[PDB]
DNA sequence: ATAGCGTACGCACTTGAGTACGTCA
DNA sequence: TTGACGTACTCAAGTGCGTACGCTAT
């Protein structure tokens, strides 16, 4: 857990940007006003996160989670008859 | 959302931290060093995103 | 008790406010409301004119995931919130 | 609508990127390999489209359209009883 | 024949009905061909879903719909859990 | 989120157009000039987007 | 007696932008 | 011939990066 002030984060900004992409751990910025606290995340890690919350907002993840424990059986994708 | 280079972001760094929270927008940092791209988001928005990832 | 605009919500959309409360988003939602009371067209909170433009529906962000969808009556200076929850459940 | 080939789009690429942001009209890229056809849209114009598509994808716009047509009434946001709903 | 055996959950076959009637069958089939050869191939907007320890993955049928699947690396079996990212 | 400068996009312009159709992900063009900020979408995805906004309005 | 801010410096490194060439099918 | 395609040149304009200053708030 790396937490830093906004002023020191500004002075180490280029090195913080390289840090999140090498360690894959976000940097937290905390200043005098807690409502301005921010997080720095690597772009590739952010892609996994955005895709996850998008599939959650559409209700897909709830279906995926329910289908994982529904005990309905599996069918090979070659045995699928598209005409039926 | 906003896409900007780290040099431009550093000139308005304090306003950047307020905008990601007040606008609930991700600000993407993308410069010439394309492998060091990142995103800056508000902490409260990040907490909600964390709770969404681990909700069943 | 007095502001530039009257902010209201469709009663059928009040179901969204219960999900907002239990998600601890009430504070962020009320910040949207205060802006809607003062100026619903203010370029803040990721304000966006939804498509198609002629239907004049607008959107503001509670966070990255949820939005406040609303229309604005400019004659009566009233803001009609039609949605405050952007997840399917 | 402005339509151009990929090769012509590559010659005038920097001028096309400034057209979508000034003319606010998409540029269509159509070439001999139609499977690679694409469209260029200004970023500010795209944000409204992506926001709308997200609200459509989540079923939110279906709720909005259904709520616009019902006769459920209206409550002032200040009169909301947060402790009971 | 192929490196991986691609299966779909029976309760998810109703998604293929909507894939067929939306002209996304060709796009969906190009994904299942990749799943037979390499489900970890960096194509089709392959993404590792969160949380990473559950090892769920997704690929894009189009801008809106995804193929959500898990991989049994031991038995070389890909299990498709969703092929339609809309509630209807 | 795939972000590239206009200069880097023009060096691999043809591969960019193929990738946006095979991966179905928008590609954001952003460089030193805000007048170049644009997004590149596949035509089939763009038509699917246009139909969603238009069909449900009618 | 230090962060919070807007602003600046110097230079190596890259983009921006028009334009071009050679090869291929 | 063509578009498709990879590759190249050029110089003005901008970024990258560490580091700093003057001033206010603390």
């Amino acid at each position: 857990m790396i937490i830093t002030s906004p002023t020191e984060a500004r002075k180490d900004f280029y090195q913080l940007l390289k840090n999140v992409n090498n360690n894959h751990e976000p940097i937290y910025i905390s200043g005098n006003n807690a409502e301005n606290n921010a997080v720095i995340i690597g772009l590739e890690d952010w892609k996994s996160i955005q895709e996850t919350i998008y599939l959650e907002s559409t209700g897909t993840m709830d279906k995926v989670r329910e289908r994982e424990k529904d005990n309905s059986g599996t069918t090979n994708i070659d045995d699928i008859d598209w005409d039926n | 959302m906003i896409i900007t280079s780290p040099t431009e972001a550093r000139k308005d760094f304090y306003q950047l931290l307020k905008n990601v929270n007040n606008n609930h927008e991700p600000i993407y940092i993308s410069g010439n060093n394309a492998e060091n791209n990142a995103v800056i988001i508000g902490l409260e928005d990040w907490k909600s995103i964390q709770e969404t990832i681990y909700l069943e | 008790h007095m502001s530039n605009y009257t902010v209201k919500i469709k009663n059928s959309a009040k179901s969204d406010l219960k999900k907002i409360k239990h998600s601890y988003l009430k504070k962020s939602f009320l910040e949207i409301v205060e802006t809607l009371k003062n100026d619903p067209y203010k370029i803040t909170q990721s304000f966006e004119k939804l498509e198609p433009k002629y239907l004049e529906r607008y959107s503001r962000r509670i966070n990255h995931q949820h939005r406040v969808v609303y229309t604005v009556d400019d004659r009566n200076k009233e803001v009609l919130i039609l949605s405050a929850w952007s997840h399917y459940d």
